[PDB]
């Protein structure tokens, strides 16, 4: 998931400038629902996925407010002590616990149904147990037992006014997420949201704790220490997943790392490259964010290093070349099928050979597996979410910035080799496989393009529609399941707010009986691919100048 | 104006539009808008948090079942709806409640309001209570974005590197594959604004 936040010093004929794109994959129906909430204190616009009662993209005519994952690491692992002699029991501070239980019943369509046990200590949930260690792991939270106080923080952040009355709703938001605030004077504002556990002192957070209570949470952190910042001096507010703050600790996940290599410095250099930008100027960071490549500028220095002292004919320079004359950007040829430029064939194919000579042959097998994607994993319907920068290639990047990275290099991933022979040995390898595939014209070369897909299964491969109704689109964008757009005080209105948003397939699911789709099945479909969005309503005297239809129900409860 | 009275508008899009004049009534107007643009796929993530998919889908969805039942304690989700203020339970009641009028109106005219999935796939909706409202936001936004670990798999990377490696420099490579932080990640708040202020054990020292 993207943001970009323009404030009041950085935005040209507007105050401030939200532009959204929350990446959760694409389907159909659409992952998220537009609704207007009028009356009880609300008045709010804009679309929410699941149509939760709080709406995540939207604004309320003062404020605008939207969100990004934070992946903070909210959630450890603690090693239970088991016994033998007392089956259901661990041992905790000194005593042997009994754990709690429950029978679930799976009940199955023309099977036979399934009962299992899910037990539970005071550190969270069972995952898993080894008999043979005598030892149960359960995962805790630390936002287990506010997941109704989140929703509704998200629900009543829509009411807020200022930026105080916003955080304090923020402050009750106990799951690890990126908000981000605007408003009609221009201030703009970012807090990394969630609960997060104040662990004792030696406890690296990345591997289990024992269960027996000595490494057990003092508690949560206080609010004052989730990442925040109210009108930053650069005038702006970028994430996509990257780290909120200097010194703050990622997610444990192991192909999660916070380093060097970042996608969002794509966006930065965007935001960076005129002083002010207009609101067209924000939504079109969409479109070239969408179709970049995010290996490119990682990695052009190096081989152009390598390189620059080979002949005109070498192939391995040639490779290089063709990169360096490229910005990055992807572009469908007329076919609708292959990208103009090979650049990222290229980089897909020399990644794929590094990582195998460098990350992949330091770490043993099976953990080396870990460390070979390139980033360019995809699908027959194309990716199901955003690309990023591989894990190994974050790693990579370390290694080949030497002495400018922090991390030190315990093991030298080139083995002793001249980084430069690697470089090249991987070119070598480049070069031999896509002349095999395409042949020696590297101007003729007609790679093949990624798709998108709005699929019938949700994200838990659950169907949620019939298989037919998955929609295709022959470019993958690099962006947001929908994308959201606040302008505030703009200088062109004399509204105070203005908002656009896109929610394709469309507003509705709905088909009848006899197969007739409705009216607002696919209506954002086109508007999607073509970077396009349709105005957001707030005032009755707008939505009823653009009224279809209504109804009024009168219901007691 | 009455506070029984509920004025549902949809734009040129179909994008619906309540208006009401108490918290139950809104909601109550949001979850009948829903029900009636995106039934299946609300039921459908309904039985995806809750993992009741086999009851409709099959054997395909057993292994998927028990690991979303395993990941929750419903019971302590009930717990934290049963503590809510009535204005807060209001919330999600009504939108149950607005679910369900148009539900029963489904049910009630099926050969008309039904929609088509429901009869592909071979079932009809049932109501919704509040802790089924719960359980969407759960199921989707808590576990997917939120519940994110690998501790146990990075305790086996470590013991792996201190097996081909020895203790410290495994230890040392673990911190150069899976560093605790890196001072060059580019960060959303700038250095100038701040810093995170704790500073995190960085070589597994609870088992020291
Ligand atoms: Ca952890």
């Amino acid at each position: 998931s993207n943001m970009w936040v323009i404030g009041k010093s950085k935005a040209q004929d507007a105050k401030a400038i939200m532009v959204n794109g929350p990446q959760f994959g694409w389907y159909a129906p659409a992952y998220t629902y537009g609704i207007g909430l009028h009356g009880a204190g609300y008045d709010v616009t804009g679309n929410t996925p699941f149509a939760y009662p709080g709406l995540v993209f939207g604004h309320n005519g003062v404020i605008s407010w939207g969100s990004t994952a934070g992946f903070g690491d909210d959630v450890d692992i603690f090693a239970e002590r088991l016994s033998a002699e007392k089956p259901g029991y661990y041992l905790h501070n000194g005593k042997w616990v009994k754990m709690l239980s429950r029978e679930e019943t799976i009940t199955v369509k023309n099977g036979q149904a399934e009962t299992f046990t899910v037990w539970r200590t005071v550190h969270g949930n069972i995952l898993q147990t080894d008999q043979t260690t005598q030892t149960a792991y359960a995962k805790s939270r630390a936002w287990d037992g506010k997941e109704v106080a989140s929703l509704l923080a998200w629900t009543h952040q829509m009411k807020a006014k200022n930026w105080q009355e916003w955080t304090q709703q923020a402050a009750k938001q106990a799951l690890t997420i990126n908000w981000y605030y605007a408003d009609v004077n221009g201030n703009i504002g970012y807090v990394h949201t969630g609960a997060y556990p104040d662990r004792q002192s030696g406890h690296d957070p990345r591997l289990p704790v024992p269960g027996t209570g000595k490494w057990d949470w003092k508690g949560l952190l206080p609010f004052e220490m989730n990442p925040k910042v109210y009108n930053p001096q650069s005038g702006y507010i970028a994430n996509w997943n990257n780290s909120p703050q200097k010194d703050y600790p990622a997610s444990d996940l192991f192909a999660f790392l916070w380093g060097g290599a970042d996608r969002v410095t794509e966006i930065d250099r965007l935001l960076e490259q005129k002083p002010r930008l207009t609101a067209d100027q924000a939504w079109d960071v969409i479109r070239q964010t969408s179709r970049q490549d995010l290996n490119l500028r990682l990695f052009l220095p190096t081989l152009q290093a390598a390189t620059s002292g080979l002949t005109q004919s070498d192939p391995r320079r040639q490779l290089v070349e063709t990169l360096t004359r490229w910005d990055g950007i992807n572009l469908l040829n007329d076919d609708g099928k292959t990208w103009q430029q090979p650049g990222s064939a290229i980089l897909n194919v020399w990644l794929t050979s590094m990582l195998k000579r460098t990350v992949v042959a330091a770490v043993p097998m099976p953990f080396d597996k870990w460390y070979s994607a390139s980033g360019y994993e995809t699908t027959q319907d194309g990716p199901t979410g955003s690309l990023n920068i591989s894990v190994g290639a974050k790693i990579l990047y370390e290694a080949v910035q030497g002495d400018k990275s922090p991390i030190p290099q315990a093991v030298d991933l080139f083995a002793g080799k001249p980084q430069q022979e690697v470089v090249l040995a991987a070119l070598e390898d480049t070069w031999e496989t896509l002349s095999k595939r395409y042949g020696n014209n590297v101007s003729n070369w007609k790679t093949p393009a990624m798709a998108l897909t709005f699929r019938a299964n949700n994200f838990f491969g659950v169907p949620q529609a019939a298989a037919e109704e998955t929609r295709h689109q022959a470019e993958y964008q690099n962006r947001g399941t929908e994308n959201d757009m606040i302008v505030f005080s703009p200088t062109t209105s004399d509204r105070p707010v203005l908002a656009w948003d896109v929610v394709a397939p469309g507003q509705s699911g709905f088909i009848a009986p006899d197969g007739t789709v409705d009216k607002h099945y696919e209506d954002q479909l086109k508007m999607y691919e073509n970077f396009g969005r349709k105005s957001l309503w707030l005032t009755k005297q707008d939505v009823e100048a653009h009224k279809e239809s209504q109804e009024v129900l009168h219901v007691q409860r | 104006q009455s506070s029984s009275e509920i004025k549902i508008v949809r734009d040129e899009y179909g994008m619906p539009h309540i208006y009401a004049n108490d918290t139950w009534h809104l909601f109550y107007g949001y979850g009948y808008v829903v029900a009636q643009d995106r039934l299946f796929q609300m039921e459908m993530a309904r039985r995806s948090t809750q993992g009741t998919v086999a009851e409709v889908l099959g054997k395909d969805f057993v292994k998927f079942d028990k690991d979303i039942r395993r990941n929750y304690w419903p019971d302590a989700i009930r717990a934290q709806i049963a503590a809510l203020s009535p204005e807060d339970m209001s919330i999600l009641q009504g939108y149950a409640d607005g679910m369900n009028a148009w539900i029963d109106k489904v049910n009630t005219n099926p050969e008309t309001l039904l929609p088509k999935q429901f009869n592909t796939f071979g079932f009809t909706p049932k109501r919704w209570e509040p802790f089924d409202v719960a359980m969407i936001f759960v199921g989707t936004m808590a576990n997917r974005f939120s519940d994110s670990t690998s501790e146990i798999d990075n305790l086996a990377l470590l013991t792996a590197l201190k097996d081909k490696y020895g203790v410290s420099q495994g230890m040392a490579v673990f911190n150069q594959l899976k560093w605790l932080v890196n001072p060059s990640a580019p960060t959303t708040i700038a250095v100038q604004e701040s810093n995170y202020p704790l500073k995190f054990n960085q070589q597994n020292s609870q088992t020291a």
